[PDB]
């Protein structure tokens, strides 16, 4: 039918030109509802014509937007996916596989129902995600602590209003210079009684020395174990490996992207320089060049631990948790 | 059964922690012939009350004898399967023992396993079998994650012991102990450097051990650690649990020396089981740690005692911290029974198994 | 025996490595070998690993007889008549010999991208890999520059230069001294390894350690290329603790994984922290 056209075609234009899902979970959840209705309102025989289908659809929607990793990572799994059904219905690269050692034409019937199955698992996984990353909250929270947390996040919103109903510390909340979006967390935490702080950026050095922990979030998380975090998010990081102070990062697993930090010049998220110069400035604009990033590189050798739907990890061991989600001939899609 | 009174007046940064005292105790609110908890579990809970148990493998081999006798007096009821109810009674003997004392993580991993074990079994199993079954692979389980795996680590640390090594070692710990003497009964010749600190003293504990064995020994205090280090030439290091960020929660002076060695380019080596993996994270001796009897920081000092009566004074605190953590940066090599693995694969022992 | 020879004339392609060689000598002697039983096939195949470690004192020798003797060990596993077992021996070793040559294009091909243009890439010493993923860049139409360490105890930096002069790359010489100096003008360093610790390290010639050290004091990344058969089940702890067996003026020594980005094998991208998986799931 030509409705799942103009649904992938609005969805590709919605990520193009503007802001479509506000969260990355119900971008996953549109992207995983979308990848189901391309399987189920498609014909194909074997499973060779459904991957090259999707790994099509999935290249184009990330060529709408490169940044939006989320759906890349949706395009993976439910790949991923496929290709397990596929192996259990017919019958990783290590050194035990290279010491002790296939195509995807045959056809089934129930195949397909099966993956929608599996799918349909990942969808109620999605509802767990915030709260399984809650939940844990206890565990890394102790009272009369000091606590800063920089931009909006909606997982580290809910982590700290779920650590408070038990125990009572401080929360700092640094804006954004170009997007301050701390404003709005700093109203909504302290709307619960957290004794919420705001400040800006630069200051976040000078406090530097009276903060116990730092607990953030992220876009997406590399195979390294970096991060693609919001602007200014590297100096944090720095100023907490300065004073050797923990920094906790609340991401669930939807937000694993397989790429390696090698695409430079794309990395960041550029928009139009009104938010850092004005346009009433006057003539001076003509010889001043604003460049206004909106995402910025984040090492894995300054972040201490990886809160998610499972428990806690350290980036150390990252490169297993993605070779447990997407297959090695997917990265590039 | 009742809860535990708190003792003193408890730190602000560790408010969220249990203190008690070792001279009060819960056996006073209980019954002399016990009915509601096993006799072995109350004595058990005492055991560990008055520390006459203070360690780590000991009190999971005292856990594990405890509960293959109250298997063996266990009795099915009608109407239930053992499955369920074996779970469902050894909860309060459990809840018990953490109001005696805080369990350790070798003691939760022999719960899950023995959980696990009890709730793995079939229906028409009948129930002596089941019962014997179970105390068999409770014996298997002491086998071949305390005796058998203390073997494999003695045989790998001896390749890393060489003539003339000055090896320092701290507090008590009976890994470290049997790698020593295995060590100087194969042919080694060395001598160690032990490191104690107050209030408990363990160190002695191995000191004697080894001028029993014949092994040229030294014995200091923790706050001069930094003097005896220039001479050392690596450090043997006792672990309580290895958790799944890479991190080593043990004695409260263990991160304190792994930072001190550091800084004066000396190995630091730590020695654990893979039964005392930890699948938790933590970052912060803070979040979860256990505060003893604080009336034990008490020393005589020339006549009089200085914290003789500290509860008359309101503004005054004594802290007495049992558990500590040291990052994985501070740990060069962690010797278990498979292999001399570092310190960030204690995940991968974490899925392998 | 006369057995070195065939190793030493198995090594007349000049691009072919040692172990790769040490690997085809011990599987051509595994098909001309007349034993009946798998005990006299390991314990001759030890020795013969022995002897051509007697002459070659490279890691990569070990570590490619250790992998042998470990594909052996797992195939004797299944079928148990050191008939069956022998022809799916000389069926794996065949697979695997064809696999192991594609290594280098499979590292230099996932490597390259990781090199910008108008970059400045230091190198210490002589490695195929290395030059493998720079003439892999300069095919996909990259300007860089590069300096190469003069490596005093035998001259193989010049040897390095004269084959990037040869494909039309800038290079210069820069002494074994003068790391520390030049350190400030770089933007990565690619350096290859000869065998890889359980831990993460790398073991190398001896000027890697000084640069790795001086790349971290100025956060330089530190990027090694190897290949899968390097990997060895060694832990040294400090430079005393690697084996003389490979040292013999030193000619090797070890770096720590503290001190290195990045790994690039044949199994791809990892880090320091992967190494130790790979030789865990193999028992080796």
């Amino acid at each position: 039918g030509s409705e799942l056209s103009e649904r992938i075609e609005s969805f590709v234009e919605t990520l193009k030109r503007g802001g479509g899902p506000r969260s990355s979970e119900e971008m996953a959840r549109e992207t995983l509802g979308l990848l189901r209705q391309i399987i189920t309102d498609h014909r194909w025989s074997n499973a060779g014509e459904l991957m090259e289908l999707i790994r099509r659809e999935g290249r184009r929607m990330t060529a709408a937007q490169p940044s939006e990793t989320t759906v890349g990572n949706m395009v993976r799994r439910v790949l991923k996916i496929i290709r397990e059904e596929y192996g259990r219905l017919h019958g990783q690269e290590s050194l035990h596989k290279l010491l002790t050692s296939e195509d995807f034409s045959f056809h089934y019937a129930q195949l397909q129902s099966n993956i929608i199955e599996a799918i349909n698992e990942l969808l109620v996984e999605l509802e767990g995600t915030m709260e399984n990353i809650a939940a844990q909250a206890l565990e890394h929270i102790h009272s009369n602590e000091v606590i800063m947390t920089i931009g909006f996040s909606r997982t580290v919103e809910a982590f700290l209003k779920e650590a408070a109903r038990k125990r009572k510390f401080h929360v700092i909340v640094a804006e954004c210079a170009p997007f301050c979006q701390g404003h709005e967390m700093a109203v909504n935490l302290s709307k619960a009684g957290i004794e919420t702080t705001v400040m800006t950026d630069a200051a976040i050095f000078a406090v530097m020395s009276r903060v116990n922990k730092v607990i953030i979030g992220t876009k997406t998380i590399l195979a390294n174990g970096a991060l693609r975090a919001v602007t200014g998010t590297h100096t944090l990081a720095l100023a907490a490996k300065h004073h050797s102070t923990p920094l906790i990062v609340c991401a669930p697993m939807f937000k694993l992207s397989p790429q390696f930090p090698n695409e430079e010049d794309s990395f960041h998220k550029f928009v139009a320089p009104e938010e850092v110069l004005p346009f009433t400035e006057g003539d001076i604009l003509e010889k001043v060049s604003v460049h206004c990033p909106v995402f910025d590189y984040v090492p894995p050798e300054l972040i201490t631990l990886f809160i998610s739907n499972i428990g806690g990890n350290a980036p150390s061991y990252i490169y297993r948790l993605m070779s447990e989600l997407y297959h090695p001939d997917d990265h590039v899609l | 059964v009742p809860t535990r009174k708190d003792y003193g007046s408890k730190v602000s940064l560790f408010s969220h922690l249990p203190q008690y005292s070792r001279q009060n105790s819960l056996t006073q609110f209980m019954s002399i012939p016990s009915s509601v908890i096993h006799p072995a579990m109350v004595r058990l809970g005492l055991q560990y009350s008055q520390g006459l148990v203070s360690g780590s493998n000991a009190r999971c081999i005292a856990l594990l004898r405890a509960l293959q006798q109250v298997i063996q007096d266990y009795t099915t009821p009608p109407n239930e399967e053992l499955s369920r109810d074996l779970v469902n009674k050894l909860k309060p003997y459990m809840s018990f023992l953490t109001q005696c004392r805080p369990l350790s993580a070798s003691m939760h991993n022999a719960i899950k396993f023995l959980n696990k074990e009890i709730t793995s079994v079939g229906s028409s199993k009948r129930e002596e079998e089941a019962k014997s079954e179970l105390r068999a692979a409770i014996d298997r389980y002491v086998q071949e994650k305390i005796v058998l795996a203390a073997q494999a680590i003695s045989r790998f640390a001896y390749q890393k012991i060489s003539n003339g090594d000055v090896i320092l070692v701290y507090g008590c710990s009976s890994l470290v102990s049997r790698i020593l003497q295995e060590a100087w009964t194969e042919g080694r010749r060395f001598r160690v450097v032990v490191v104690d600190s107050r209030p408990w003293l363990e160190g002695r504990h191995t000191l004697r051990s080894l001028v029993h064995a014949g092994v040229p020994a030294s014995y200091l205090l923790i706050p001069a650690a930094s003097y005896v280090l220039p001479e050392v030439s690596k450090v043997l290091l006792g672990a309580h649990a290895l958790l799944a960020n890479g991190s080593v929660m043990s004695r409260v002076g263990t991160a304190q020396l792994a930072l001190v060695a550091r800084a004066h380019n000396v190995p630091v080596l730590v020695c654990c089981e893979t039964y005392k993996f930890c699948e938790r994270v933590q970052t912060d001796a803070f979040v979860s740690n256990e505060l003893d009897d604080p009336d034990d920081l008490q020393c005589k000092r020339g006549e009089h005692v200085a914290l003789a009566n500290w509860q008359n004074h309101a503004s005054l605190r004594l802290l007495n911290l049992v558990y500590d953590v040291t990052p994985p940066e501070l740990v060069d090599l962690v010797i278990t029974e498979l292999g001399m693995i570092p310190c960030s694969s204690v995940p991968v022992v974490l899925r392998v198994k | 025996e006369l057995i070195e020879y065939f190793k030493s004339q198995m090594k007349e392609d000049p691009d072919m490595a040692s172990a790769v060689a040490a690997i085809r000598t011990l599987l051509e002697f595994l098909k001309r070998d007349k034993g009946e039983t798998i005990q006299g096939l390991r314990a001759n195949l030890t020795s013969a690993i022995e002897t051509l470690c007697g002459v070659d004192s490279s890691v990569a020798v070990s570590s490619g007889g250790e992998l042998f003797l470990r594909f052996i060990s797992l195939a004797s596993l299944e079928y148990s008549d050191y008939s069956k077992c022998k022809k799916i021996m000389i069926e794996r070793g065949e697979l695997f010999l064809r696999r192991i040559s594609l290594s280098r294009n499979k590292i230099a091909d996932l490597c390259h991208t990781f090199i910008k243009d108008g970059a400045t890439i230091l190198t210490h010493a002589y490695s195929r890999v290395v030059l493998r993923v720079l003439e892999a860049a300069v095919a996909a139409k990259k300007r860089f520059s590069v300096y190469v360490t003069e490596s005093q105890p035998d001259l193989s930096g010049k040897k390095m230069a004269k084959a990037l002069c040869h494909l039309n790359v800038p290079v210069t010489v820069v002494l074994d001294a003068a790391v520390g100096y030049i350190m400030e003008k770089a933007d990565l360093v690619i350096v290859g390894a000869e065998g890889v610790v359980e831990n993460g390290g790398i073991i190398n010639k001896i000027g890697t350690n000084q640069m790795a050290v001086c790349a971290k004091a100025q956060n330089k990344p530190f990027y090694v290329v190897a290949e899968s058969f390097k990997f060895v089940r060694l832990f040294p702890l400090n430079q005393q603790d690697v084996p003389d067996k490979f040292k013999y003026h030193p000619w090797v020594d070890y770096t720590a994984p503290s001190l290195i980005t990045l790994l690039f094998t044949d199994l791809g991208v990892l880090t320091p922290s992967a190494v130790s998986d790979e030789l865990i799931k193999l028992y080796l």
